[PDB]
């Protein structure tokens, strides 16, 4: 997160850390949607060009964390994944369309003050809130600088949804309906963005109707971090929801 | 930089 | 899990649950033309 602030304790209880057994490292953000299911970006798992292809084996899930680096002794719960499911039509080849993956935990996590699932949007939640100007929130332990620090604590940033045309004209890449961009306009003199290590994390919105937090987007891609006339691209969660439903009542919780 | 985790986990 | 999430989904134990508001939530609600 570029131009964010430290998260308050328990502010983002669904926040997850995708962590590399060896070398021991932070690969991406992710999120808890149930006591056995985690939502992340498929690119954090599979990236042929970068020769990236994480197996259920290569990884660990860390839930309940505040601190980036320390092992949070009796607050954080670290799980092992049972199974990984990537979207059958995830396009690593061109624009990362369907940048989504589900992870089934080897054993169910128990909720507590620092560990709590986020809700998946129903078609109406999506309709009322996913509007240009409406602000959503991104969290991560990612880069603070496109390039130079690293936070020691979870960062937060509130970003407005940017209308489609703007998203489209900001890049050479081919934007799809499974994408939405977020970011301030240079005109706006307000900054912020996800950065390296932020991918797979949640883009959440608070419903004004039932006062619940919903996960609208997944930190997907962008060009550099916090650059003028550029925006963050997020996986449109509601659009990929049937896919989500499918895999959970196929082999899940 | 990263602290170490129990290999109950590794 | 799914269908508009989990159950107690998106209700934070330290915030919504104790009726505490985090430090910037208001900026979000104020963009939705003020929450509820």
């Amino acid at each position: 997160i570029v131009e964010g602030s430290d998260a308050e304790i328990g502010m983002s209880p669904w926040q997850v850390m995708l962590f590399r057994k060896s070398p021991q490292e932070l690969l991406c953000g992710a999120s808890l949607i149930s006591d056995r299911w985690v939502l992340t970006a498929a690119h954090c798992l599979l990236y042929p060009p970068w020769d990236k292809n994480f197996t259920e084996n290569d990884l660990l899930v860390r839930i309940g964390k505040h601190s980036r680096t320390r092992y949070e002794r009796n607050i954080e719960k670290i799980s092992m994944l049972e199974k990984i499911y990537i979207h059958p039509r995830y396009n690593w080849r061109e624009n990362l369309d369907r940048d989504i993956a589900l992870m089934k935990l080897k054993k169910p996590v128990a909720f507590s003050d620092y560990i709590h699932p986020v809700c998946l949007p129903d078609r109406e939640t999506a309709a009322s809130l996913l509007q240009a100007g409406y602000k959503g929130r991104v969290t991560g332990w990612g880069n603070l600088k496109e390039t130079w620090g690293q936070p020691s604590v979870l960062q937060v940033v509130n970003l407005p949804i940017v209308e489609r045309p703007v998203c489209k004209d900001s890049t050479r890449i081919r934007i799809t309906d499974n994408m939405f961009c977020a970011g301030y306009k240079p005109d706006e003199g307000k900054r912020g963005d996800a950065c390296e290590g932020d991918s797979g994390g949640p883009f959440v919105m608070k419903s004004p109707f039932n006062n619940r937090w919903y996960q609208m987007g997944i930190v997907s891609w962008g060009e550099g971090c916090d650059r003028d006339g550029k925006y963050g691209f997020y996986t449109h969660v509601f659009r990929l929801k049937k896919w989500i439903q499918k895999v959970i009542d196929q082999f899940g919780e | 930089d990263f602290e170490e985790i129990p290999e109950e986990y590794l | 899990t799914f269908g508009s999430g989990e159950a107690d989904c998106g209700l934070r134990p330290l915030f919504e649950k104790k009726s505490l508001e985090d430090k910037t939530e208001r900026e979000l609600l104020e963009s939705y033309i003020d929450g509820r």
